[PDB]
């Protein structure tokens, strides 16, 4: 697949980290 | 799959339906209590909420660089560019923040798609999508409380934000 798209998995992945941690304050 | 899998199905879609109502028609083409279509809704309004809240997973900003990035996807490859995304997102572990980031995903990515003139492209990514739920992350799902508990969870997220 493109690089954009493990790119992009990537930065969700992160993102999603750091939303998940703002339930735990 | 899980425990009461047939009524998450029938969730997993009215969650879908209110999110890319909320958030974006292109994209497409009962047996619920009115309990849970009423959870659903109240779902995908909280998880608009945060997502708006997030502004590397905004829906509008990511569109803008899906199309500066040029990326390409075509009739022959979209779907294998969604599943990439899709591997990545999920590689490390499953949690809500990972949910609720490949979900905006999937609405930016299907309104891309459907600015790229793929027939068909935005219905068969809220497809694919709708089914990531029902089949990958269905378990996780329904071991953190359904749909009930994603509004616990997003709830602690908005006071949060």
């Amino acid at each position: 697949a493109s690089s954009m798209a493990s790119e992009v998995g990537r930065r969700l992945a992160e993102f999603g980290d750091q939303v998940d941690g703002q339930f735990y304050q | 799959g899980p425990l009461g899998s047939s009524r998450l199905y029938l969730q997993n879609t009215a969650v879908m339906e209110e999110l890319y109502r909320r958030n974006l028609e292109y994209w497409r083409e009962d047996g619920l209590s009115e309990e849970e279509r009423r959870t659903a809704a109240d779902a995908a309004e909280r998880m608009t909420a945060v997502i708006a809240g997030t502004p590397g997973i905004a829906v509008e900003r990511n569109v803008r660089d899906f199309r500066r990035g040029g990326w390409d996807v075509t009739p022959d490859n979209v779907e294998s560019e969604f599943r990439e995304v899709e591997r990545r997102t999920f590689s490390d572990g499953v949690h809500w923040g990972r949910v609720i980031a490949f979900l905006a995903f999937s609405m930016s990515f299907a309104a891309y798609v459907n600015s790229r003139g793929i027939d068909g492209g935005a219905y068969s990514v809220f497809n694919w999508t709708l089914r990531v739920l029902n089949d990958s992350l269905a378990d996780f799902i329904q071991r953190e409380n359904g749909w009930r508990g994603f509004i616990v969870y997003a709830d602690t997220l908005l006071r949060a934000q």
